[PDB]
């Protein structure tokens, strides 16, 4: 069954005669919803996907230079010029260099000097805008502990369809009213994805290119180092890969995954309202399971203090009510604690069918009691309704 | 003795490619700026290209700009001249010229290669 | 763009005679002017640099002079090995280090 | 001539009858040493090279992982084990994961989990120890303004040979006594070299390998990210290239060059002592240059206020003394200022030879006077001995 | 290292008879035991998982049972299509998810 | 219908190499852990290798450890088995097994390939 093994598991109880139940859905989390005379339901958020995202800005984190050229003038002959100064693909810088008789000038003193290089981007990171209108939440709704699908439903929630109705066979129907970023971008850097704040992403000190789309880079000087060697010559060297520095600057930032055109979100929470009104209990008109039950394995405690029990039923008596409870004294068999797998029913009309049960035992000593009469099975339990009523067989 | 031995010359088609080489000996190659000078039949000498000693900066005359590429390998003591999109106007004897330089392309004294012939028909 | 204008186009002389070759720069280039000798089947040979400095092994009969933008190469007494094409080359500031069109120093025919 | 065009140029004056002159030699710098009745000398530090350096430590800045494996145990079954835990090539991490009936365990709760990956270094930086015993300084010594080598000397200074003697032809000899790091390393990262402090280099948060040389990396965890995804699974991803982050961490650090086996230093200074004792003036026994001088170009001011003058001498009169000075009044021709190209002499016995001169003019108006009598050449000069004495020709 | 021991090696029976196959685990593996049917020229087919859960389309005559580390597969009434080799497979915790040596359910020869 | 169609089997020499393929259809490939099971002539079934749905973790039995490599391409919906340094003991029918998994290599229900024969002589 669902939720039993989950560490991040929530237990929500709906009021008697109530219609709505408030639920908060986390990634890798389960919510077990219980209600008086209603079946216990499991609600889990499977996936959160953002699709059709528009590119807002690209940043160069690894670059390469080529086609280097230089120009210089004599001390009073004005500023140095290169055709590459007008080319957007070229990164250029103007300085002053020592000129004189020894290097082709009639005068001594500082002369203008320009250096140019063709900038090429080797690797880039992209930032995409998250549209709240293109979000897709995939929720799983299950009847907690129904026999082995009819009793489970996969629903898709979107701003276009924030209201969904799930049919759970003989357990009726369940309604979901949910509320599916205003300052977040979707960052992609070499198959690694992140959710970053608009302000931080805008201030990145790397060569950039805004919008869609050879290309033309702005602030190419961020990955290109222009050095002045003792006022004798100007050198140009590319800085190298910044992905590691960007990674460290992304300390504590939210991660993400890919699906080709859709981006899977690994974090966030979804607030919902559950319409319990149409949920119904299965087997209110059934007879009680008369044959013997046997434990297929020893009962085990979950991470939340509850007890999971697997039983095999020897009977062939169609769909019947499973007698299951906990008692502190074996004489009067007064019910203690409660059943999470509320009002359990066997659906199989064939022998030795299996059933999974979940009980919420009281604190201290108690017994797990499955079945009725002499053929009933017991197991002592130590910690730290939902049970079908029946006549006295003892 | 200081020497420049060139090669790579030959007969080529219009729009074709060719690569010239110029091997250097008798001096520290990196201390010399290297230049390419050409002479078309019946014409004078023409300065077309230059490269700094470290090979980090290159110069091209408007006549060869875009099509021709100058380069050097200081570990191999050789100068190169990649010529692409060759026109019949490029038909000439090509000379590699070297001169000790301590400032970009400037030189006083020089050394010339024997010359290699490039033909475009 | 610095332009060097050589004159005359052809200089027809006898051995022993004085050869005066001219080169005018389109603008002031200080003394950054070199002179070359070019014989057929041979590469050009540098004769003079810095307008008046004789290169290694260049004989005394070769001299360079200058008056503003006007440059002169004098071969005081022509020897048989001096009949060739002569070029001037400007080395002012930055490339192109342009050449003049050349002056052919040819043997004079008999009357 | 040397030093005239150099911006970082020092002028040092030696006392009359003095033997030693203290000099500090910088990279891309010139020192012009002047002394009474001694030739003016130029001293320049050409190269500083450190050879035969022993590797002390290698740091991985770009890595790659492969051969990923995992192991887990059930809640009470103890710690998870992999053979890769004992392998030095493998980076491993132990954590706790949710276990239960749904994933192969009889009990629910946290179970031990180990994850391993084969670490491979793609790119590394090396640190080498600078031995003071393997330093080589190459110094250039020139006679400042001698005619056009005999008057120049290349000397090599090493801790093995910190004393050197340079012969300058007819200008005698010159002695050099110098003093050729205790907390510095030679850092190499993808053809880029640096001089870093021992303390900083030792604290680098990257996978390291000490000494010579599968290889075996320590602190592989610095480039490998082990993430825990909602206590359900453990992921392993490599961080990527750190060269950019290392580059930025090297803010203000000294750079360097290569020569295959030797490392060129672009910074530092060399303190020296110059033995002026054996230096002699050339041409004290010569006659005065009688023929005419002509300026080959207009005199030019250097970056240090001095004046450089190029003259052509029409005379064929062998080696003679060049009459050169500055005067404020043309009548008495009393010498003002001084000559940096002290006691100039023509050596060529052939006509129209060239000479370079350097004068230190007084402040304000003065005249440059080359030659004697009617044939002498003059040039007026405005700013902001070393002259040969001769009879009156005026 | 978990070892599964199947018994018997060969089970010679007639159609209509009950086939009881055993599998003993070397240590406690809870209910993480599966049963396979393997016929010649075909891949193995899963019959039972979680010691007693019948897989999709597996007929009712196939049943799995367990007592501690001892596992049993019962074929209540053998049909002609049931004569094959049967394997047990342990799926406890982490791989290797080891198999038993197999039990051959063969047609009994006449007297 | 959920299917696993394998190939790559054949006759090979001792110390030789071979690559097995296993194409998947009828299900989301990434949600299934994939395994290799072999059967030598006259022997029973042997579990030899496993890979997680994302292909970020692999398991090998001591019998094949070091020589054999399991891998997967989720965009191509195919499972691979690179077999190097093959011994006569490796002669077997090799089956690819898949099962929906949400925890590493664990599965309950499965799907088997038809089987491919590998022969070492």
């Amino acid at each position: 069954i669902r939720c039993i093994g989950v560490s991040n598991r929530d237990f929500v109880e709906g009021m008697s005669g109530g219609t709505w139940v408030d639920v908060v859905l986390e990634h890798g989390g389960c919510v077990t919803v219980m209600a008086q005379d209603k079946p216990t339901v499991d609600i889990e958020l499977v996936t959160t996907t953002v699709s059709n995202m528009a590119e807002v800005r690209s940043y160069c984190y690894e670059a390469s230079i080529s086609d280097m050229a230089s120009d210089s003038r004599c001390p009073t002959q004005g500023e140095a010029y290169l055709d590459k100064q007008s080319d957007t693909q070229y990164v250029c810088k103007r300085t002053l260099v020592d000129r004189g008789w020894g290097n082709g000038c009639g005068l001594f003193g500082k002369g203008s000097l320009v250096t140019c290089a063709k900038f090429a981007c080797s690797k880039k990171m992209t930032g995409k805008s998250i549209q709240p209108e293109n979000l897709e939440y995939r929720i799983m709704l299950s009847v907690h502990g129904s026999q082995h699908d009819e009793n489970r439903a996969k629903v898709e929630i979107t701003p276009n369809s924030p209201r969904a109705e799930a049919t759970l066979g003989g357990f009726g129907s369940l309604g979901l009213d949910c509320e599916p970023f205003s300052d977040l971008y979707y960052l992609t850097m070499n198959n690694k994805h992140w959710l970053v704040h608009k302000e931080w992403f805008h201030d990145i000190p790397l060569p950039w290119h805004a919008g869609a789309d050879t290309p033309h880079w702005n602030n190419k000087e961020a990955l290109v180092e222009f050095k002045d060697a003792h006022a004798k010559r100007q050198t140009v060297v590319v800085l190298g890969s910044q992905e590691g520095a960007v990674h460290t600057a992304l300390a504590g930032a939210l991660e993400a995954e890919m699906d080709g055109a859709k981006g899977r979100l690994s974090s966030g929470h979804l607030k919902c309202r559950l319409k319990m009104d149409k949920l119904r209990l299965k087997g209110v008109s059934y007879s009680l399971c008369t044959a013997a039950f046997t434990f297929t394995k020893i009962p085990a405690e979950t991470l939340h203090g509850t007890v999971t029990v697997e039983v095999q039923y020897a009977g062939t008596d169609g769909p019947c009510k499973v007698p299951a409870q906990m008692a502190v004294d074996m004489q009067t068999l007064t019910p203690v604690g409660r059943l999470i797998t509320a009002n359990p029913v066997i659906t199989e009309s064939t022998e030795n069918s299996k059933m999974m049960l979940e009980l919420d035992p009281p604190f201290g000593d108690s017994y797990i009691v499955i079945g009725v009469g002499e053929k009933k099975i017991t197991h002592h339990w130590h910690r730290s309704g939902g049970s079908w009523s029946h006549p006295q067989f003892e | 003795e200081v020497q420049l031995v060139e090669s790579g010359g030959g007969l080529v088609q219009p729009g074709g490619s060719l690569r010239l080489s110029c091997s250097a000996s008798g001096f520290t190659f990196s201390t010399y700026s290297m230049h390419w000078v050409r002479q078309a039949p019946g014409k004078g000498l023409e300065y077309v290209s230059a490269i700094t000693g470290e090979g980090d900066s290159a110069f091209y005359a408007d006549s060869v700009k875009g099509r021709f590429t100058i380069s050097r390998d200081n570990s191999k003591n050789t100068l190169y001249f990649e010529m692409n999109s060759l026109r019949p106007e490029d038909t000439a004897v090509y000379y590699c010229v070297g001169g000790y330089s301590n400032f970009y392309y400037y030189y006083t004294m020089d050394v010339w290669g024997q010359g290699t012939t490039v033909t475009v028909s | 763009e610095i332009v060097l204008t050589q004159s005359p186009a052809t200089l027809s002389l006898s051995p022993g005679e004085r050869a005066t070759l001219s080169c005018r720069a389109s603008q002031s280039i200080s003394t950054f002017l070199a002179w070359y000798q070019h014989k057929p089947g041979q590469a050009p040979r540098l004769l003079i640099y810095d307008a008046s400095t004789r290169a290694t092994g260049v004989p005394a009969r070769f001299s360079g002079s200058r008056s503003g933008t006007d440059f002169t190469l004098t071969i005081s007494t022509l020897e048989p090995e001096d009949f060739a094409v002569y070029y001037c080359q400007q080395r002012y500031n930055w490339p192109p280090y342009t050449f003049g069109q050349g002056t052919k120093v040819e043997i004079k025919a008999a009357a």
